[PDB]
């Protein structure tokens, strides 16, 4: 997996 | 004063950390984010069938609402979510903030549906950043730091194995030697900083910015510096099916330092292998593009190396390898  | 550890513990693969925060007696278990600043958690506003497989925050048990009050967030993955918001009670690591803005969703993309993982982010980021409309709210930290017997908090994050949030002090014995400061640049609300130089196994470069985001599984950074370190991999090969560059899991992957005022940061080369790529025989890379968008990312990747001091006062962050 993710991308915050 | 107050302080607190809060155990984090990964999931597969160590994809994402979570841990548990108690919000008006519920606890929930929370992707403790440093790239955004913005609470938000499942919440009894959703579709019942979007509450499944999550502990889910009721707002009317015991929060107080901001009537008229809004937040909308989207990420750097394509995902986002919005909702209305409540102040309640929240509690990590023993740390209590008392009336701490709590952002209820009222709608949760495909991506969050499908991660039953979560039941929402704590954003850890500056509060310049808050997405709360008309007037935002402030973090966690921010709420509580003028009660902390410091204002920090620091992570170690670890590979297969639970790590620890700690609030308010600096546990010594989580890294090895001293720590090295670096200032940071809030201007956009993230812990930015400057690294001098890198290098890719073989092959060294110039600096660049980054920030410290705990909620990013990978270390994402310009396309050169991806194209350096993997032109190093035999047999490396992008594959949109696992998500970027991938190679046999027995490979010998280089070792990746970035030179952070005077500090070398280095990422050894199993860490880089972040697992398999869940398709075929091949290990997905930890070190992934950044999609050209002018910075990097020092996610999860990069934290498992390292024991990380996030100071409000400068502000600043200090580094050490992890114990
Ligand atoms: C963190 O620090 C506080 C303040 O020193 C302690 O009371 C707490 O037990 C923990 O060590």
């Amino acid at each position: 997996x993710v991308v915050x | 004063a107050a302080s607190g550890v809060a155990t984090n513990t990964p999931t597969a693969n160590d994809e994402e950390y979570i841990t548990p925060v108690t919000i008006g007696g519920t606890t929930l278990n929370l992707n403790f984010d440093t790239g955004s600043a913005d609470l938000w958690v499942f919440s009894t506003e959703l579709p019942a069938s979007q509450q499944s497989g999550h502990s889910v925050y009721n707002p009317s048990a015991t929060g107080k609402e901001l009537s008229g009050y809004t937040w909308s967030i989207s990420y750097g993955d394509g995902s986002s979510a919005s909702g209305n918001v409540f102040t309640d009670s929240v509690t990590v690591g023993g740390v209590t903030a008392h009336g701490q803005a709590v952002q209820a969703a009222q709608q949760i993309s495909a991506q969050f549906q499908q991660d039953t993982n979560n039941d929402g982010l704590l954003g850890l980021a500056f509060s310049s950043i808050n997405t709360v409309q008309p007037q935002s709210q402030t973090t966690f930290f921010d709420t509580v730091k003028s009660s902390l017997a410091q204002p920090l908090f620091a992570v170690a994050l670890k590979h297969q194995q639970p790590g620890v949030y700690d609030f308010g002090f600096i546990d010594s014995s989580k890294y090895t030697g001293s720590l090295t400061y670096t200032g940071v640049d809030n201007s956009q609300g993230f812990w930015s900083f400057n690294v001098d130089s890198y290098t890719a196994g073989s092959q060294s470069g110039d600096g660049f910015s980054g920030i410290a985001d705990t909620g990013t599984t990978l270390l994402l950074l310009d396309d050169s510096v991806v194209s350096q370190y993997y032109s190093q991999v035999s047999g490396a090969q992008q594959d949109s099916n696992a998500g970027g560059y991938v190679f046999d899991c027995s490979t010998n992957l280089p070792d990746f330092s970035v030179s952070i005022s005077g500090y070398t940061a280095t990422v050894p080369g199993s860490l880089i292998n972040y697992g398999p790529s869940g398709d075929g025989s091949t290990c997905l890379g930890g070190i992934q593009s950044n999609s050209g968008i002018g910075f990097s990312i020092f996610g999860d990747i990069f934290l498992k190396s390292q024991y990380v001091v996030f100071d409000s006062d400068g502000p600043q962050l200090g580094f050490a390898p992890q114990a």
